[PDB]
């Protein structure tokens, strides 16, 4: 996701992201969220099992 | 699903031997037998 790498699980977030967002990070600075560089949706990013 | 961050940084918790259903058994057993038996 323009250029943030990653393997997991993007499935459909409630997150509310401000306009100036793009991205979330939890306590140990991995992607938790993502948006979506086109339909501006964000997903919710988890590792597979 | 989703369980955590501690979990999914390769930081598992294992389940004990002894579940809690059986821990408790083990302690009624022993009251049993205290109040049965005594020190004996
Ligand atoms: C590009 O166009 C629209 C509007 O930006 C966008 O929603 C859509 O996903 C894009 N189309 C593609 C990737 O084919």
């Amino acid at each position: 996701f323009n250029g943030l790498t990653g393997t997991g699980v993007l499935t459909e977030s409630n997150k509310k992201f401000l306009p100036f967002q793009q991205f979330g990070r939890d306590i140990a600075d991995t992607t938790d969220a993502v948006r979506d560089p086109q339909t501006l949706e964000i997903l919710d990013i988890t590792p597979c099992s | 699903d989703l369980i955590c961050a501690q979990k999914f940084n390769g930081l598992t918790v294992l389940p004990p031997l002894l579940t809690d259903e059986m821990i408790a058994q083990y302690t009624s057993a022993l009251l049993a037998g205290t109040i049965c038996s005594g020190w004996t």
